């Protein structure tokens, strides 16, 4: 597989993702515009809790254990979603009478939960979960490809599917534990999120991460140490990697959601819970989560006395380019 | 390796998709308060992409604005390509609504409607034809060109601000200026804030990183919300009372201020009225004539402790300015002539509380109290915690903790919005949340104030787009109250028995007496009707009342649209706008201090023309169709206006110095302060900000907050009273009850059981972008409207079901999303989807009416007069409540 002389890092605040789409329209707009990527999203925005896109991808299965490589389920094609598709034309200028209603009747869609989530009111509680590829440093689709079809750049460490060398095996798809590989029924290939390579070989972030207007997207090399990725995930440490049990070690990491209200008791005031469960902050993340919101609670509460806190200075980022590559094109 | 790796020759796919041989400058022109820079990529002479240029250059110290866009902006081009696009100038050949049309030419439909419009003046009345486009920051020089053609030939335009209810009435009743807000960078400048009735998450996309930054930097946020919203997620407090029940905590926290003595007593005697003193025998202020001879009705008293005597407070109605100046269309009165430091409290004391004895002419002596003490001793009794708890459903001790907590960080700001000012009493609960920041004194500091956020409504060189729009002088136009215009021609019934609120005695009397407009004059109906830039029938309010009633008595409706919306659908003649990224337009916000543009592209595609040349060339067709029909000058009455339609052309373009899209631009910043020294292409280069603006001076590196002209400044309120005013003693307010602040319960005319919200999604920007088929399919392939679990379940509602909605104005079916942050008893459905998206049946203003609060009519108040979106009646609609019920027309299985 070769190890690359850099890999590509990015780092999304869960604590600034305000779930507004932008990131999943730039992506869509520039990459998938093509024959057959109608229904794919490399870059998606999800609900958590919910069920995700596409529909129950963490129980899909792929990735690793023991070493060993599963081939988990490949995804039926309501999982993702099938595109709604409307008649305008007919209703607005042709004088067909009715609705233009979407086709099919929708029982599903990328972002069919949003903002359900889960608990009762006053406890109902959601975040949003910005998915993409994950570039990972031992990528299952890679391994699982038995054309060597896809491959992992030795210049970022960006995985990228060889749409010659693709002969439609759907292994990747099989093999990923993501869900992030797409097969192309009307070419019979794979395709997947490119990791904006023609945008990084010039110097400018990723469209999810250069047009997030959260301001929550973080990019850069993690052999950098001025890079805020690197003092997210390696100096302060409270970047953590989706899904770790894959064992495929990602390099797209996240800060858990600090802000939000309490869990609010049966007479109206506040306890020391969180709405957003510590149980599924741990289902997503691990073990590592509880000892991450403390060193973010801590040095917020720093803040609030008008002390300072270097930390909070990386999540805010005054400046974009303290965040990223170059956004300006 | 050599020195490409073994893949660079087929990665150029990518590099491909990826690249552009042109880059121009484009804004997306929608109501939508965003005016973020974006840069437009085509190859081959087609639009492929578009981006944020993040190139607003930051401020010291704080975030800076980039990238600022959303979702919608970035998908902006869909409406150059798309199925809904207008191509050609379309006739209506069947029923309106039907969507059977025939394909004209411009000639053929140019000539229509200078035939109907110039027969419209001959045998009626210019007020017959009327122009309908909103929001001028959004695209000044597009709206300039049909108001400018309706200024020329006596049409009347009319008001949005309101008739939206965008418009912070409560704001004007208080402070006198037509509304003002800081721009969302100063957001970071505080410490304490209340989202209150706001949802930045989806309703303020490209300003909402400020808030989570800010509480990264030390600051708390609280969201006062009866849904748990997107924005909730990331406050630190959630309070959630009953809809429309606000007013009542509001009062709550500023007895418990009031009563620990939490406020800022000397910002209270200097900035405001509660310090002037009232009579205990008419309830009113006491005046100086009802004490002196000659004495002025507009000049007050407040007791100076410091000398033991009334003294009459400077600066009020009464008071001139020596030297005066022009006055300021965002101002009662232009109060900026008085000289620096004219109300400095200086060694006065103002007594807050106390009972005094003052003797008038007549000989009597009457007991006379300052506002404070009034407005205390009802607080005290009426607006104890506990008694807000048992109104709101919020508990006393967390309404106390809130007060105690807003009025101790400083700097402490609301940020309210549609939630808290859409109501039939929002105009007294921005009055509440005025007097919470009056008493803690954080109106004009960086961090702290009242500050409102609705749609794009500040054109801060409001001067030069005047200078655009109507060339001969505001008050030589015709202006309609649009939410009054629609409720009378609409005839809508709005539920309200006269003996508890007789709408139509207070509606009527102010018309008849000059408090407010009703056109056309006597009684003729409207019979033309210009639409463009706005999807009115869409979005007006009482929309079953006006396509029964109001629609059919126009005989020639025009819609020029880049696009097929609703309003288009239902008319007679729809004309092709350009695309926003095929013409030239400013394009502004009071979310931030900078000018945006867009440019074009690509020229206009299709046969579209840009809505400067649209209103241009039917200036010429005008021109003809008065000269056929020899009715080339008439005489115009009302301003003493000999106009004359054969030379409407050269007034459209100053002889033709305006007659490009450009020239017009350059002309709104060449005659305005806000901008001058700006020129079209240094804003084609970078975004440049403003050089002054409304209420305050702006400052380099420094975010903008308005009312530093008064409250640092020390120059008067433009109120009758020259100070923030609470006790507005007039007639029309003591009826309603609120003379002073106080709660007001939401109306329940509607006898039915859920309180109607519709609240903003950021999945559009209002009706636009709602039949886009990316952001269909990032949701469920249409409308929405949620429920709590907790009543969907008793009426056998699951999930994506439909359910029907109705009231006695109307009915809507609609597929339902069940959410538990819904509030049980409430019903929210997301506002305005274009009538023929997923709906079985109407839309969301089918079951709302068109409502009218007396207090929002007067125009004999000092401050309080008509002027077109200053003051008048506001557009709510928060108040309705619907029943609703599964309908099992089709009930599918989900797999
Ligand atoms: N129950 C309830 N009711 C409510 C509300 C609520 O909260 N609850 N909200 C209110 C409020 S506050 C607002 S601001 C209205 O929704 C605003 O709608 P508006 O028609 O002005 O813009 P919209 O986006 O809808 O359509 C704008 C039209 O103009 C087209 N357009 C946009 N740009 C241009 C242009 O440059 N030139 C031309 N000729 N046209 C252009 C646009 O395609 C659309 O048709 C009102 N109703
Ligand atoms: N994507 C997008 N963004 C927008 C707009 C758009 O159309 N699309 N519209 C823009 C403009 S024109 C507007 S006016 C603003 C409106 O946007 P907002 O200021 O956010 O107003 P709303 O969305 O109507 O309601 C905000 C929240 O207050 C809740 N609410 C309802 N009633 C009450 C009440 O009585 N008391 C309290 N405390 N809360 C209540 C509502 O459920 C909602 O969660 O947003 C602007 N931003
Ligand atoms: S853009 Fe930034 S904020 Fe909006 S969704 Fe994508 S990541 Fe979350
Ligand atoms: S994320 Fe899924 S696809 Fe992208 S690399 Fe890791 S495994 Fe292969
Ligand atoms: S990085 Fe480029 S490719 Fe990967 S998701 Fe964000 S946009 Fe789509
Ligand atoms: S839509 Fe409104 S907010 Fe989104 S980009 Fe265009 S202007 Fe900025
Ligand atoms: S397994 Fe390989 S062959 Fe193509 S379909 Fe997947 S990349
Ligand atoms: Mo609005």
């Amino acid at each position: 597989m070769k190890a690359p002389r850099r890999q590509l890092t990015y780092v999304t605040d869960l604590n600034k993702c305000i779930g507004c789409q932008t990131c999943t329209v730039a992506c869509k707009k520039l990459w998938t515009t093509g024959p057959g990527q109608d229904f794919m999203y490399w870059r998606n925005v999800e609900t958590a809790p919910g069920l995700g896109y596409p529909r129950n991808w963490q129980t899909k299965g792929g990735g690793y254990k023991n070493g060993e490589l599963q081939k988990g389920k490949i995804p039926p094609m309501i999982d993702y979603g099938i595109p709604f598709e409307f008649d305008y034309a007919g209703r607005l200028f042709e004088g067909k009478p009715g609705r233009v209603r979407p086709s099919p009747t929708p029982r599903s869609a990328p972002n069919w939960d949003e903002d359900q989530g889960a608990g009762e009111y006053p406890n109902n509680s959601f975040f949003y979960l910005p998915r993409m590829c994950n570039h990972c440093t031992k990528p299952a689709c890679l391994e699982a490809c038995p054309n060597e079809a896809i491959y992992k750049r030795e210049q970022d460490g960006i995985v990228v599917i060889h749409q010659d060398k693709c002969k439609g095996a759907q292994a990747c798809v099989q093999s990923c534990p993501y869900a992030k590989p797409y097969f192309n029924p009307l070419t019979n290939k794979a395709n997947k999120c490119i990791g904006c390579f023609p945008r990084i070989e010039q110097g400018v972030a990723p469209a999810c991460v250069a047009q997030c207007v959260g301001r929550a997207m973080h990019v850069g090399f993690v052999d950098d140490v001025n890079s805020s990725v690197y003092k997210l995930i390696k100096q302060y440490k409270v970047a953590l990697p989706l899904h770790p049990e894959f064992g495929t070690e990602p390099n797209v990491f996240y800060v858990p959601p600090v802000l939000g209200p309490r869990i609010e008791m049966a007479n109206g005031e506040p306890s020391t819970d969180p709405k957003i469960p510590l149980a599924q902050l741990e289902g997503l993340f691990g073990k590592q989560v509880r000892d991450v919101l403390a060193i973010l609670q801590s040095e917020r509460e720093k803040k609030m006395k008008g002390l300072a806190s270097d930390l909070m200075d990386v999540l805010i980022g005054r400046r974009s380019t303290d965040m990223m590559i170059s956004p300006l094109t | 390796i050599s020195g490409a790796f073994e893949y660079s020759g087929w990665e150029n796919f990518h590099r491909t998709q990826w690249s552009w041989d042109k880059k121009t400058r484009g804004a997306h022109l929608v109501n939508c308060t965003g005016a973020c820079p974006h840069f437009v990529y085509s190859k081959d002479g087609v639009v492929m992409r578009e981006e944020q240029s993040k190139d607003i250059a930051p401020m010291p110290n704080i975030p800076e604005y980039n990238p600022r866009g959303c979702n919608k902006g970035e998908c902006g081009h869909d409406y150059m390509y798309g199925p809904h696009r207008i191509k050609y100038p379309l006739i209506r050949v069947g029923e309106r609504g039907e969507g059977k049309w025939r394909r004209a030419t411009w000639e053929e439909a140019l000539d229509m409607i200078a035939d109907k419009c110039v027969d419209t003046i001959k045998n009626h009345a210019p007020d017959c034809i009327s122009v309908y486009s909103p929001v001028p920051a959004v695209s000044p020089v597009s709206f300039s060109a049909g108001h400018r053609f309706a200024h020329y030939i006596g049409a009347h335009a009319h008001t949005f601000y309101d008739w939206y209810g965008d418009h912070p009435t409560g704001q004007t009743q208080t402070c006198g200026v037509q509304g003002d807000t800081c721009e969302t960078a100063d957001w970071f400048n505080s410490k304490y804030i209340i989202l209150w009735g706001s949802n930045p998450t989806q309703t303020r996309i490209p300003d909402a990183h400020f808030l989570s930054e800010a509480q990264l930097n030390g600051a708390k946020i609280v969201s006062i919300s009866p849904d748990y919203n997107s924005s909730t997620i990331k406050v630190d407090k959630w309070i959630h009372p009953q809809p429309g029940t606000d007013g009542a905590l509001a009062m709550a926290m500023a007895h418990v201020i009031i009563k620990e003595k939490l406020y800022d007593a000397h910002s209270l005697k200097e900035q405001t009225d509660l310090s002037y003193l009232v009579r205990s025998d008419t309830k009113r202020f006491l005046r100086e004539a009802d004490v002196v001879a000659g004495g002025s009705k507009d000049k007050f008293y407040f007791w100076n402790a410091k000398t033991g005597k009334p003294v009459i407070p400077k600066g009020s109605w009464g008071d001139q300015p020596e030297k005066k100046g022009s006055p300021v269309g965002f101002l009662g009165r232009n109060t900026f002539a008085f000289p620096k430091g004219y109300i400095d409290l200086g060694d006065l004391d103002p007594a807050l509380e106390g009972k005094f004895n003052m003797q008038l002419l007549d000989g009597k002596t009457v007991e006379v109290r300052p506002v404070f003490e009034i407005l205390k001793s009802r607080l005290m009794a009426d607006n104890t915690p506990e008694k807000a708890a048992k109104i709101t459903g919020v508990t006393a001790k967390a309404i106390t903790e809130l007060a105690r907590e807003f009025a101790t960080a400083k700097p402490s700001m609301i940020i309210c919005g549609g939630g808290t000012q859409h109501w039939y009493y929002s105009d007294v609960l921005l009055r509440a949340m005025h007097l919470l920041t009056a008493l803690t004194g954080t109106e004009g500091t960086n961090g702290g104030g009242m500050n409102h956020y609705i749609g794009q409504e500040k054109p801060a060189f409001v001067a030069g787009l005047v200078a655009l729009a109507f060339p001969e002088g505001v008050n030589k136009q015709r202006f309609c109250q649009t939410t009054i215009w629609t409720y009378i021609h609409a005839e809508v019934n709005d539920e309200i028995i006269s003996s508890d609120i007789d709408t139509e005695k207070y509606l009527r009397d102010s018309i008849t007496t000059g408090q407010m407009p009703n056109m056309p004059e006597q009684g003729r109906d409207p019979k033309v009707f210009f639409v463009y830039r706005g999807n009115w029938l869409n979005q007006a309010k009482g929309q079953k009342y006006v396509l029964e009633n109001l629609w059919p008595k126009l005989e020639l409706i025009v819609d020029i649209n880049i696009r097929m919306d609703s309003t288009a659908l239902y008319s007679d003649v729809v004309l092709p706008s350009a695309h926003w990224y095929e013409k030239l337009d400013l394009n502004v916000t009071s979310e931030h201090s900078y000018i945006n543009m867009t440019e074009p592209a690509i020229k206009p595609m299709w046969e579209s023309k840009t809505d400067w040349q649209i209103f241009l060339a039917l200036a010429k067709r005008v021109e003809m169709a008065a000269k056929r029909k020899k009715y080339e000058k008439f005489n115009d009455e009302k301003f003493k206006w000999v106009r004359d339609l054969s030379n409407l052309w050269n007034q459209m373009t100053m002889d033709g110095k305006l007659a490009e899209d450009e020239a017009a631009a350059q002309y709104i910043l060449d005659n305005a302060p806000q901008s001058k020294g700006i020129t079209i292409q240094m804003l084609r280069e970078k975004p440049q900000r403003f050089k002054s603006n409304w209420t305050s001076p702006l400052k380099e590196g420094v975010p903008y907050t308005p009312f530093q002209y008064f409250v640092v400044d020390k120059k008067p309120w433009p109120t009758l009273t020259g100070r923030q005013q609470f006790y507005l003693d007039h007639d029309t307010f003591f009826d309603m009850g609120v003379e002073l602040p106080t709660y007001k319960a939401p109306i329940d005319a509607d006898k039915y059981p859920f309180r109607f919200n519709s609240p903003h999604s950021r999945h559009s920007v209002h009706s636009t972008f709602k039949d886009n088929v990316l952001m269909l399919r990032l949701q469920r392939g249409g409308p929405s409207i949620e429920m709590s679990p907790l009543d969907a379940k008793p009426l056998g509602i699951k999930d994506n079901d439909w359910v029907e909605a109705w009231n006695n104005h109307g009915k809507v079916i609609c597929r339902v999303k069940i959410r538990n942050g819904e509030q049980r008893g409430r019903v929210s459905m997301w506002h305005c989807p274009e009538l023929y998206m997923d709906l079985l049946t109407g839309g969301s203003q089918s079951v709302c009416p068109v409502r009218i609060n007396p207090t929002n009519l007067v125009g004999n108040y000092g401050h309080l007069f008509f002027r077109p979106n200053y003051y008048g009646p506001a557009g709510s609609q928060r108040d309705v409540r619907v029943n609703v019920k599964r309908y099992i027309g089709a009930t599918p299985i989900s797999f």
